[PDB]
């Protein structure tokens, strides 16, 4: 699973 | 259970309700499972207070974690006290002599177990303080705060605040739970309703069906596959206005940006917010008036 | 209230024994200037284990502090647990599925304040949880501990602690009370007594009278002249073997001679400790034998 998430 | 990462992330979601019901919801569409009525449990917060039409004020909670306090008074809106519930229970038995009037203050705090069965929803056991009774079943924790103050004068305040946990061994495994292994990531909203998003780029994939009332807890249940247990873990949450409401047996509570930015946006600004043909007294004399002027998101200054 | 060190330190001394009266004694000969009866109050600590007569085991707390837990076996002794009974509470519910069998700890805390008048000891007003009623007087707070383990073999424990304690606004002044301001300088002693000694060698001056029950709860009273106030602070305590005992509804409690130094060295060595004409099965069989048994001072390892 390569699930992103929101950035920093 | 040492390492969240080996766990079946379950297709099954445990929401709690601020009338303090229990339900099941099916984390692929938002479709209810199961409820259970808040009878078999206790009201997730009831405060009572000296009087809300004399005084134009009124205490609230934000029925969440530590339970924060907050506090609204016709002359200066609503704001936000630097205490929360478990906090000043855990700093009792006060008394302090002001100089002018002393308030005493008794704490009280409380801890329960259930265990419950998933598929269904029927209670197996329920164990502590509580009433203690004796698969594919779920156990689920529950602190209950209560603080009574005890003014001389006589503005005597008695709030009572509970709030579901899991049990104390995995709270670790919440520490894991940084985002949703799932891509979902499900949170409440507008209309006692849960709203599910995807994680990348934050947009709807589900809403839903109603709730008694507005979700205030939320939790993901992992599985043991070699064990086969259900161990149970928070929901994570994605990264100063607050909103106002009422439960039903009439008792105020906040939920504040911080822990509900999903619904405070989507939450009408309150008419007291707004317009000061509402901040008028004659409005706090009556209890449907005033309740209509400071319902919905005020924002804390 | 600010600094310790302006306010007379009163001639009252207030004792708590180990069933749970409260006494006032008079710091300058240790008179019993008033008792009060724990009818009024709760026992100190009332332990209900699964049976010290089929099993050779017994459940034991030390009455003070956090109550610390301690454990005696009749295969090993007394032992330590490195447990404490706000502790364990303060982490509940824990629910534990060993692998074997499963326990769950459910818990319970509270808090109280009763003020008594110091001249006579009638209970002018008490707060919270308990029974909230309405000069020369006294507040004195009490947190009540209960926790309940419910372990599903059956081997069901369910023990109650409670303490004394100041306001907890006043207990920034205790550590200031490091040493009786006072030369005096007084402790729980032999036969249910206080015996005060000087600071500078160590040299008894005064012994009270017999109390109902061992004396294990002792605190200081300040006077701030300005405000005429009367603030309690804990007495404070001078510079491996414990003492076991029972209290009447048959709990047994430990005296660790951190704790309990002046009355543990003052103690009769435990004849289970001295010869194992003690320590054979037969004895463990029956209630009076195995009280004769253990009661006295051990020495954990």
């Amino acid at each position: 699973v390569v699930v992103v998430v929101v950035v920093v | 259970n040492r390492s969240l990462n080996e766990l079946s992330l379950s297709d099954i979601l445990i929401a709690a309700d601020v009338e303090g019901g229990l339900h099941a919801v099916d984390r692929r569409n938002g479709h209810i499972i199961w409820s259970i009525e808040p009878e078999n449990f206790q009201p997730l917060i009831e405060i009572q207070e000296p009087s809300r039409l004399e005084t134009y004020e009124t205490l609230i909670i934000e029925p969440f974690g530590d339970g924060n306090i907050y506090y609204f008074n016709a002359h200066q809106g609503l704001q936000k006290l630097p205490l929360s519930i478990r906090q000043l229970v855990s700093t009792s038995p006060l008394h302090l002599k002001t100089n002018e009037d002393e308030k005493v203050y008794t704490g009280s705090m409380r801890t329960i177990m259930y265990t419950i069965n998933m598929l269904n929803g029927e209670i197996i056991s329920a164990f502590g303080p509580g009433s203690k009774n004796g698969e594919n079943m779920i156990v689920i924790g529950k602190t209950i705060f209560e603080l009574g103050i005890h003014s001389y004068d006589g503005a005597s305040y008695n709030v009572t605040y509970s709030t579901w946990q899991q049990n104390v061994l995995d709270v670790p495994l919440a520490l894991q739970n940084t985002f949703s292994k799932d891509g979902m990531c499900i949170a409440p909203f507008r209309d006692k309703s849960l709203l599910a998003s995807d994680l990348d780029f934050r947009i709807a994939r589900w809403v839903s069906p109603t709730f008694p009332g507005i979700i205030v807890g939320l939790f993901d249940v992992f599985n043991d596959l070699r064990t086969n247990e259900n161990i149970l873990v928070p929901h994570p949450f994605n990264p100063n206005k607050v909103y106002l409401d009422q439960t039903s047996n009439l008792s105020w509570f906040a939920l504040s940006s911080q822990n509900f930015p999903s619904l405070v946006e989507s939450a009408p600004i309150s008419r007291y917010a707004s317009s000061d043909r509402w901040r008028v007294s004659s409005i706090f004399e009556d209890e449907t008036l005033f309740k209509n002027a400071i319902m919905g998101v005020h924002q804390i200054y």
